[PDB]
């Protein structure tokens, strides 16, 4: 509930899609 | 000198693709197509470019504060820092940014509504010689930046898309006197009875005849004077300059082969002088950089046609098939009178062949599957077609009840004009063919794409 | 300072699922 | 309301005019209702009587029913010319 601060909220999820399965599970398992 | 609102202007980006310049213009289609593309005007002497799909109108220009204020709720001269609203000169839809994808670039296309911050573009300078605030000058090179997407109007490598990278944009003024001619209009070739072209059920209509009666009223007798000038193409039309005669109902350019025959040959077959024409005062300057001087009235006109490649006079001989051909001297019958058409008659004509070209890609594209199995024809467009029927339903939408009785009878009158200019051209016959070709199955083909078979039929 | 350099880093280059996992092998 | 009735009826299209004998009895009642002290008392009263009508759109139900009768010399236009 503000003005154009939601615009940067979309740039961080549309310029970079999530794809986080490479990060969240596989890295801490040795 | 300086651009104002209610000005007709084109956008244009330049690319040097392997030592070859292309000054290609931004152009969107509308009425079935929601996306923009490029139009080559570099080879304007050997292939005609479109004009009515690339000219824009600057509707408004505000500050950024007042724009966000209204979104929270004469003629100005544009300033490098205002935000503008561009609308299409044909479709009447505002140019905006779309949330689709074709990276993080967004695609650029028209849309219906104007509310929200999508349809607004803040101008920007692109050199040290100009800076913020001052008035716009004609022929400048500049940047356009969306408000909503916060990106630049980029030309990529030919996806035209709103990206975070820049691209220059040459602008060029086009237009700005009632009853006088303006470069690019559609009008009637009055005799004293008008020039026509044969009806449907096909000769490819390539002849030229004079006929009489209500056939001039209908959508056959429509011709567009596409002037070779780029800047100030929508000036007044004076005697002496060349202009290709374009058919409007089918899009075939009038190109005289006085050696061979009178032809409305197709698109890329238009050279400079093989299809140019001009108007003579009798039957025997150079350039104006502006909207032109008031030359040719409408009812007070007896205009004589002459080719450029030959220089003779098209005059008719002795159905009504007085087919006119070029004579060396003619008679006193080449004093042609003129009358312009209206803005809904121009609207109805353009949307016919914009769809006629599409349904034939769905008749013969579906006649490719009329064999056993070819399966190589990808020219069976579904999303390009099943969108295009929703506009033609909304184009023929009957007017609502709760309206003013002086407004309903305006809407109901313009509705009946759209139903008559589709009757004569055989659009009623042209849809019944498409209902035939889809009534072969019972729910087909590769049934991943054409799973919308019912919704197209419905 | 939030609204700055992300307004810059759009105009800078810096799929990325291929880079983050292949660095385990390298 | 009555002057709006003849204005809405004139704005439609019928490619001629019907005979409409309500028009020929209310564009006839509306026109049979229209020595220095008298020459400005019988003048400033006439300006009030034609203000019953032209303040109620009656300068349009006689400006349209001429436009709708294209060339018709019928008894309709010869009774809405006594209202103009």
């Amino acid at each position: 509930a503000k003005g154009e601060a939601i615009r940067i909220r979309s740039i961080l999820r549309s310029l970079i899609p999530l794809g986080d399965l490479v990060g969240v599970i596989s890295i801490a398992f040795q | 000198q300086f651009l104002r609102t209610d000005d007709e202007v084109v956008l244009q980006c330049t690319a040097t693709i392997h030592k070859e310049q292309q000054k290609l213009c931004l152009a969107a289609e509308g009425f079935g197509n929601r996306l923009c593309f490029l139009e080559s005007t570099s080879n304007s002497k050997n292939v005609p470019p479109d004009l009515s799909i690339c000219t824009f109108v600057l509707e408004q220009s505000l500050s950024v504060r007042a724009l966000q204020e209204m979104l929270a709720n004469g003629h100005r001269t544009l300033l490098y820092g205002h935000a503008i609203l561009l609308r299409h000169s044909y479709s009447g839809m505002y140019l905006c940014c779309l949330s689709t994808s074709r990276k993080l670039a967004f695609d650029v296309g028209l849309q219906e509504d104007t509310t929200g911050e999508a349809c607004w573009w803040t101008i920007h300078p692109a050199s040290k010689q100009r800076s913020e605030g001052e008035k716009v000058r004609v022929g400048d090179d500049l940047i356009l930046v969306s408000v909503s997407s916060e990106r630049y109007l980029h030309l990529s490598y030919l996806h035209v898309d709103a990206a975070f990278q820049q691209t220059l944009w040459s602008v060029a003024p086009i237009s700005s006197a009632q009853g006088y001619l303006i470069g690019g209009d559609v009008l009637r070739l009055l005799h004293g009875e008008c020039l026509t072209v044969p009806s449907g059920e096909h000769e490819q209509r390539r002849t030229v005849h004079y006929e009489g009666g209500a056939v001039s009223v209908h959508a056959r007798s429509l011709w567009r004077l596409e002037t070779l000038r780029v800047a100030w193409s929508g000036s007044h039309i004076r005697w002496g300059q060349p202009f290709r005669l374009r058919h409007v109902t089918t899009g075939k350019y009038l190109s005289l082969m006085e050696d061979k025959s009178l032809l409305l040959m197709d698109k890329e077959k238009a050279d400079v002088k093989s299809t140019a024409f001009t108007f003579r005062s009798s039957k025997e300057r150079k350039e104006v950089d502006g909207m032109g001087t008031s030359e040719i009235k409408y009812g007070d006109s007896v205009c004589f046609i002459q080719h450029i490649g030959t220089g003779l006079w098209l005059t008719y001989q002795s159905s009504i098939q007085r087919k006119a051909i070029m004579h060396h001297e003619g008679h006193m019958d080449d004093g042609l009178n003129l009358s312009r058409s209206q803005h809904e008659e121009s609207r109805t004509a353009r949307v016919i062949r914009s769809t006629v070209f599409l349904f034939n890609r769905f008749i013969r594209g579906l006649d490719a599957l009329s064999k056993k199995a070819k399966a190589s024809t990808v020219d069976l467009p579904i999303e390009s077609v099943s969108l295009s029927l929703q506009d033609l339903i909304g184009y023929f939408h009957p007017p609502d009840e709760h309206l003013e009785h002086e407004d309903k009878q305006n809407r109901l009158r313009a509705l009946k004009n759209r139903q008559n200019l589709f009757q004569e051209e055989g659009m009623i016959n042209l849809v019944l063919e498409c209902i035939d070709r889809l009534h072969v199955y019972s729910s087909v083909a590769g049934r991943e794409a054409g799973e919308s078979w019912k919704s197209i039929l419905n | 300072n939030a609204n700055v350099v992300v307004r810059l880093l759009i105009r800078r280059p810096e799929g990325l699922l291929a880079a983050m996992e292949e660095a385990i092998k390298i | 309301q009555l002057i709006l009735l003849f204005s809405r009826t004139a704005l439609t299209e019928k490619c001629k005019l019907e005979e409409d004998f309500l028009y020929m009895a209310y564009a006839d009642i509306m026109a049979k209702s229209c020595s220095f002290e008298e020459k400005e008392m019988e003048k400033q009263k006439l300006l009030y009587q034609q203000a019953r009508l032209h303040d109620r759109g009656a300068a349009e139900m006689v400006l349209q029913t001429i436009s709708a009768s294209k060339g018709e010399t019928g008894p309709m236009v010869a009774a809405t010319l006594k209202l103009g």
